[PDB]
């Protein structure tokens, strides 16, 4: 369970430790160098930058128009955003300022449906209420949709919380896949007849694999060691098919 | 092959060798 | 000396 | 019209040769037989559509090449077509564009053959939807609700019951006595080699450009490409140096150049 | 490159958006560390500094110095946008 | 001539089809402007 | 975690050493101007006359040979000042300048405003006689840059 | 209502390991030329 | 609590959902009594009022229904309660008054 | 292809603007703004009002910075 | 301090109540040693009368 | 209990049930007249 | 950000969402009280 943990935090969240030089600067046990690479979450931050405090939907979809004005075709312009449960709140109110500024329409209840009616026991005319903007249309093909992932609200490691509830992580947008790119942009790389290493270092029993009785012993005391070691990277081909705007308090 | 958004490739002009 | 194959990595914590 | 192309050879690069460096945060072999067939095929694209005459009125051309013979050149279709109907703006409206449409259809055009198809670029596309969308926050007389346009429409999504989108464009305008305006993008307009004054909206300043091919039924084409029977593209390796040539002769007519109107920007003029 | 600045030991440069809250909006240049440290800078050393508060800063965008000659990064407050 | 059916609280400016009300000063956009009411 | 990176493939290599891949922009492309000078070879300043005034040569001075022997190239109007381009460029150095006339049927000239430097100019195509033609004409050609990864 | 530069097309003149792909990568930060 | 608040009550239920329960478990059926039904219905009632975004018909809400009467040919009533409140991110509410409160 | 400039200007009945270019002396650099810039067709409406290179060792500091307010339109 | 920092961590990130939690392990290539360890935990209960 | 719900920018008077602005002069229908705010 | 879609002549306070016209004055809802313009 942890070497899994350790497999999917590296891959996800990894930072190469290379100098500006080309050098490596943490060295090992040995003294040899620590060699690390990028992660998910860094490969895909060097092209579409952004950060923020007050979100703006206008800047949200005139960020996506000018790098898909005309590259992408205009059924490719499906932008999924995939963010937190407090993104989808800062999303709908942002919306919901658009739409009042929209003073040419009027929204009236009988096509948004924001107070319903249902049967109570209370009142013979008993209503609800309720409503949420998941979606915006920009002009000339693009459209923005939410894509909620409990992936983003782990309080475990996100630490800096949100002075409007929830932590820092939940405000966070990504748009992983912009358009179709004849090739899988996002993978995760291993290395062809690579298996992750298993090996036992025991003296006169194995409480590992149960094996009691040792020919060829590792040392004198009554122990086992397992060791276990794994070699594995990410790549994100095209950094400018992915757009990030995370919030400027997890600073950079 | 051109896209349609008439953007052409321009990987067809080259050869891996 | 166990060196798992891959490329090239050598681990190293005693006799296994 | 006459073209040639040549370049000095196999697959591999010549002289000519520029790379693209982008800029993210931390700062194979050419095949020479498909870049002489498609950037011929684009110097006749560029005679066709983006050419122009050289000739007086006197019939005295007035470029004369390496053989002392004169280069004879004939427009192309942005000439011919720009030589009645054109318009040059600095503000776009509808109360120009409706002005425009209108006179000439109520002295060409029958009340139901008033059908006028605006190309334009991406950039032309929402910029007449906000100016469609100005003249309709000016009909203070109906009241537009949510119920017909259906600006906010009901999607299905996980995250509520009752969730909500938004989102509309204009992409057609009807005046009175039948004049009708509708809107389609050419991705051609958008073209940032050919197109170089930038527009402080976005774009390039040429895709806010409208252009109204096909004013009626003509019972026959109005714009055309020319073309010799038979086979009247040339080519030619020329070995030592090995020099491939190609030669192409081509042309364009625009018989009727009256039915076709033109909006062009007037930072385009001059 | 390696001129001792902090994040890993380049120099960054940013562009921000903002509005000011009862007043307008406005465009920055600024070099900072990392973008927190821009938008903190806005509210230390900014036109408002003083009500600080009024910041509402909408973009933090890094700019990368090309390899030659060109104009980098631009921003235009239009009067229409206010 | 051009009706206005909201009348906006913010500091900041509304869209131009509203009326601008901010803690005593009444505005509304005209000619290109926003013109104080007082 | 997981469930984020299981909807990612697995592309498999052979070394942990780092990997390559080439990335590519496109051929065709518009050249600054760098400065103008007329038939007599001094340059043509903003507050200058018209400078092709009948049908007669000036320069056209690039940062790069770009441009070939016989190329109708525009400015930033195009179509408006059709620059034919008259032999092969003089290299002053890296700058390659052109002796370029007319083209269009132009019998008053390119305003001096049109020959400034910044001015991008773009290749359209490459016009000959009907009679007794000689070669005009290059083609351009593009080079991928590499981004790169490790383990 | 203002750009940021995210590419730049310099001519050469003024200028091996595994591949994780074989065929070369169009960025979306790079102008396209128009048929 | 001192006063009774939507703004109260959603975060208290939104907090506790977003921490515990997934998106479709989040129906909150609250027993109270007949005046706790009264001050439910007067905050859903303040917080739909501040909705001026949406112009509310009567045509959806039908808070004014036409009856019969003997009195006029097109007679009216008038009334309406709101019992219930759909929170964001799956977060629903209803009220279920028990005589024993 | 030397230096950093950062530029402060006001594009004449518009708005203020702000822009980064690289030049090898700041007449280039405003050169680079009225040829490559978003008010290219109209060029004249640009007026550059503070030029000043990018130095570093500070390493975090304002460079531009300019509000278009209520009272200004 | 990985990640290619070369001037240092600020010394408001390194005050009591910041909280840290564990990434991975990462060694070197060649003659690596063993780094890394496992972590248990257990139940409580409750109680109730008549 | 009037309840007006449209405000018009008009150089002379609308309807009775709209409000009238006019250069910074916001008048309502009270009392038979157009009664000037401010 | 607050839009108050109707405006009422009355001599009672109407609703916190309404603008409230009485004889020379134009009150509305602001920091939990009536502001008065002008
Ligand atoms: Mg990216
Ligand atoms: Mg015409």
């Amino acid at each position: 369970l942890q070497f899994d943990e350790y497999k999917n935090n590296a891959m996800a969240w990894g930072t190469s430790n290379r100098n500006l030089n080309g050098e490596y600067m943490n060295f090992g046990k040995s003294g040899n160098a620590i060699k690390t690479g990028a992660g998910i979450f860094e490969q895909t931050e060097v092209a579409n930058t952004m950060y923020y405090n007050t979100f703006s939907l206008k800047l949200l979809e005139d960020a996506l128009y000018e790098l898909s004005a005309s590259k992408l075709a205009m059924d490719d312009r499906l932008f999924v955003i995939k963010t937190g449960e407090r993104g989808a709140i800062q999303f709908h109110k942002e919306v919901l300022k658009t739409v009042s500024g929209w003073t040419t329409f009027v929204l009236d209840n009988n096509s948004t449906r924001v107070v319903e009616k249902v049967q109570s026991r209370l009142h013979s005319n008993a209503l609800s209420a309720g409503f949420q903007f998941v979606e915006y249309k920009a002009p000339n093909g693009v459209r923005v949709r939410l894509d909620v992932d409990p992936f983003y609200d782990d309080p475990v490691r996100n630490k800096i919380l949100h002075p409007m509830g929830g932590v820092a992580f939940s405000y966070r947008y990504d748009i992983w896949y912009i358009g179709t790119m004849d090739q899988p942009n996002i993978f995760k790389c291993k290395i062809k007849g690579d298996n992750e290493y298993r090996g036992y270092q025991w003296g006169i029993r194995n409480p590992f694999t149960g094996q009691k009785g040792n020919p060829y012993m590792s040392f004198d005391e009554d122990s086992a060691v397992i060791h276990r070691m794994a070699t594995l990277g990410v790549c994100v081909l095209d950094p400018t098919r992915t757009m990030s705007l995370i919030p400027a308090i997890l600073q950079g | 092959a051109v896209d349609q958004m008439d953007n052409i490739d321009e990987r067809y002009g080259f050869v891996n060798q | 000396n166990q060196n798992m194959i891959g490329d090239e990595i050598t681990v190293r914590d005693g006799t296994y | 019209t006459t073209i040639r192309i040549q370049h000095k050879v196999g697959n591999k690069l010549n002289k000519k040769l520029a790379m693209g460096i982008p800029m993210v945060r931390n700062l194979w072999m050419h095949y020479v037989d498909w870049e002489v067939e498609l950037q011929f095929d684009e110097y006749k694209n560029n005679a066709m559509a983006w050419g122009t005459s050289n000739r007086n009125l006197n019939g005295e051309y007035m470029n004369f090449g390496k053989s002392g013979n004169a280069i004879k050149t004939g427009a192309g279709i942005f000439e011919q077509t720009e030589v009645a109907n054109t318009m040059y703006y600095n503000t776009f409206s509808l109360k120009l564009l409706e002005d425009a449409l209108y006179e000439l259809s109520a002295s060409k055009l029958a009340m139901d053959d008033r059908l006028f198809v605006i190309k334009t670029g991406e950039r032309g596309a929402i910029q007449f939807h906000k100016e469609v969308l100005k003249t309709v926050s000016g009909w203070t007389t109906f009241v537009l609700d949510n119920n017909s346009t259906r600006v906010v429409e009901k999607v299905q999504s996980r995250l509520h019951s009752n969730a909500l989108s938004a989102g509309f464009q204009f992409v057609e305008y009807k005046a009175p006595n039948g004049v009708r305006v509708r809107l389609d993008v050419d991705p051609f307009y958008d073209d940032p080699v050919r197109n170089k004054i930038l527009h402080p909206m976005g774009g390039v300043a040429f895709s806010y450009r409208y252009d109204i091919w096909y004013i009626g039924t003509m019972d026959q084409p109005n714009i055309f490409k020319c073309k010799i029977k038979g086979d009247n593209e040339y080519r030619g390796y020329q070995w030592g140096s090995a020099v491939i040539h190609r030669m192409a002769t081509l042309g364009v007519c625009v018989l009727d150049p009256t039915r076709t109107m033109s909006l062009i920007p007037a930072i385009l003029q001059g | 490159v390696d001129v001792g600045c902090a994040p890993d030991g380049a120099m960054q440069l940013w562009v921000m958006e903002y509005e000011v809250t009862g007043i307008g909006k406005g465009c920055a240049m600024c070099k900072a560390i990392n973008p927190q440290q821009a938008e903190m800078l806005l509210k230390s050393n900014g036109i408002y500094n003083g009500s600080s508060y009024l910041y509402k800063v909408t973009r933090i965008e890094q700019v990368i110095v090309p390899p030659c000659n060109g104009l980098m990064a631009e921003q235009v407050v239009t009067y229409k946008d206010v | 001539m051009k009706t206005l059916r909201t009348l906006k609280i913010s500091p900041n400016a509304p869209d131009i089809n509203s009326v601008w009300l901010y803690k005593g000063t009444m505005k509304y956009f005209n000619n290109g402007e926003w013109e104080t009411i007082g | 975690l997981d469930t984020f990176l299981n909807s990612f493939p697995t592309r498999e290599f052979e070394d942990d050493n780092e990997y390559y891949w080439d990335v590519i922009g496109s051929s065709r492309r518009n050249i600054p101007l760098v400065e103008a000078r007329d038939e007599n070879g001094v340059v043509v300043a903003a507050n200058a006359a018209n400078v092709g005034v009948g049908t007669s040569p000036f320069y056209l001075v690039f940062p790069e040979d770009w441009f070939a022997d016989g190329e109708v190239i525009v400015g930033n109007l195009n179509q408006v000042y059709p620059f034919r381009i008259l032999g092969d460029a003089r290299m002053e150095g890296t700058n390659a300048v052109y002796k370029v006339e007319l083209m269009g049927g132009n019998t008053q000239g390119v305003p001096a405003e049109r020959l400034q430097q910044g001015e991008r100019f773009s290749i359209e195509f490459a016009p000959v006689e009907k009679e007794l033609s000689r070669k005009v004409g290059d083609v351009r050609f593009t080079s991928p840059v590499s981004m790169r990864n490790e383990w | 209502a203002g750009k940021l530069g995210k590419f730049q097309m310099l001519g050469f003149q003024h200028w091996a390991p595994q591949k994780a792909t074989n065929l070369m990568v169009q960025l979306l930060a790079f102008y396209r030329g128009k048929s």
